[PDB]
């Protein structure tokens, strides 16, 4: 379908594949254990 | 009354550019040979620099509805708003299209606009839409209307790109109002009759000589001289002259006696001009201005001096006949007549003199389309290869 | 609805945000990285 091909091409033009691959490659912040043993947990609502 | 756009009509797509708080009119132009990308040609400054409408003219070949176009893709009509049209470039014979490639002129969404050789596919079809509410879908398209062109393949507008330093045309999502100025109507055109934009030869004597420039020197300073010569010049490309009117709209109409025009040597691309010394010289497009490069065809050498006539918004009457009609070339600003020097490959120099001689009549011989295209291709190839040679020398 | 929304969004390109403005804007990965830097910078994140 020409409409479907055109819409897919438009979306491909909007978003390069490299951008998606890089954003997926972005690393996360990890919950760590402090020297006391309590969990130092990042606030996910303020981060990636 | 109002007249409507039809198929097989020659038109130019004009856009209005406001840079530094001032207006320019720019025609969509393309040099199909050796280049595909479209550009812009200024027509607002016609007085000081002639525009090149030969590469700007387009022909409305087909005008089908959206459903008819989709049926074709799966497998003199008046233009209607909402129709998908096929624009064929008059000079190159190619078609305006969405190139599906981007120069990435800091605009990711925009595609480039250029010429394509194949009509197959949806890249060469453009839907036409009204500029204002005064027109509606299905309404007949009128000559004075402004239009919005949408690419069928990319659903993008024919857009005028301000952001980059040079003015560009590209298929983007911002809208640009395109006026469709009529150039020619093939059906109304009369055969054997002179019309604007023609490539022709100016035969002087007993059907013998041609107005031409020197050949073997290969030096443009020596080539700028204009003379009368007989022999194989009548079949060579040097004797080819473009007849260009001083108007954009209806430039392709019939030429009348006393209508001012510019003569362009096709091979060199330079315009004929009377210099202050009263000699004939070919000079550049930038230097070519109305006062010096304007010439008229007259039926008799007697100083009738008819004057300015109302300008016709159509083909008008066919007055000047190819071969049959005897024409006298007069400079408009000075009133001088173009006459051979008559001094001793005849090679009689062409000068301007205020009464001339008894035999200054000029017959006109139209050139074939193949010959004209070959001459313009020769000019373009010469220009590009000279640039290449200069770069290699540097 | 998908086709209509895509058409409207591409007609108004500013709906895609500063990264995807399509004129002088950086990529989606750059936008994500700048957002990361904003999130881990307290001054640019909070009202202050």
């Amino acid at each position: 379908k020409g409409e479907a091909i055109r819409i897919r091409s438009i979306l491909r033009s909007l978003i390069p594949l490299g951008d998606l691959v890089g954003v997926i490659s972005i690393a996360f912040q990890m919950p760590t254990i402090a020297k006391d043993g309590n969990v130092v947990e990042p606030d996910m609502s303020a981060g990636f | 009354e109002i007249q409507f756009l039809r198929t097989d009509d020659e038109v130019v797509l004009q856009c209005t550019a406001t840079i530094h708080k001032e207006q320019q009119k720019l025609c969509l132009a393309a040099e199909g040979f050796g280049n595909r990308l479209c550009f812009l040609e200024s027509t607002s400054n016609s007085k000081n620099v002639p525009p090149d409408l030969s590469i700007c003219t387009f022909v409305l070949e087909q005008s089908l509805s959206v459903r008819a176009l989709q049926e074709m893709l799966a497998n003199h009509r008046t233009l209607l708003y909402g129709h998908a049209i096929l624009l064929r470039h008059s000079y190159s014979g190619m078609y305006l299209c969405c190139l599906s490639t981007s120069r990435s002129s800091t605009d990711k969404l925009a595609f480039d606009v250029g010429l394509q050789e194949d009509t197959t596919g949806e890249a060469c079809w453009w839907t036409i839409h009204p500029a204002s509410k005064q027109r509606s879908e299905g309404e007949k398209v009128r000559v004075g209307d402004d239009l919005i062109l949408v690419s069928v393949s990319s659903e993008r507008y024919l857009h005028l790109s301000y952001g980059n330093g040079s003015l560009h045309v590209d298929a983007a999502f911002q809208q640009t109002l395109w006026s469709v100025a009529p150039i020619s109507s093939g059906s109304e055109a009369a055969q054997g009759y002179l019309i604007g934009g023609d490539v022709l030869r100016l035969l002087h004597g007993h059907m013998d000589e041609c107005l031409t420039v020197p050949s073997g020197e290969h030096g443009e300073e020596q080539r700028r001289t204009v003379h009368y010569e007989g022999g194989a010049v009548s079949v060579h490309a040097r004797s080819l002259w473009r007849l260009e009117t001083l108007r954009v709209a209806w430039s392709g109409s019939h030429i009348r006696w006393g209508q001012p025009f510019r003569l362009r040597h096709v091979t060199t691309g330079k315009y004929l001009s009377l210099m202050e010394d009263k000699n004939l010289l070919l000079m550049d497009k930038e230097k070519a201005d109305v006062k010096s490069t304007a010439f008229t065809f007259r039926s008799s050498k007697e100083k009738l001096d008819v004057g300015v006539r109302k300008e016709v918004d159509g083909m008008g009457t066919s007055e000047i006949k190819y071969g049959d009609s005897v024409c006298y070339i007069q400079h408009v600003d000075t009133g001088l007549w173009l006459t051979y020097q008559s001094v001793d490959s005849i090679q009689r120099k062409a000068i301007m003199h205020h009464e001339g001689h008894m035999d200054d009549g000029i017959s006109l011989s139209r050139s074939q389309h193949e010959e004209s295209r070959t001459a313009r291709v020769i000019r373009s190839t010469v220009f590009l290869f000279n640039r290449f040679i200069r770069g290699l020398d540097a | 609805n998908a086709n209509v929304v895509v058409r409207l969004l591409i007609r108004r390109p500013e709906c895609f945000g500063p990264a995807l403005r399509g004129e002088g804007g950086n990529g989606l990965l750059a936008a994500m990285e700048e957002a990361i830097k904003i999130a881990e910078d307290p001054s640019r994140d909070g009202p202050s």
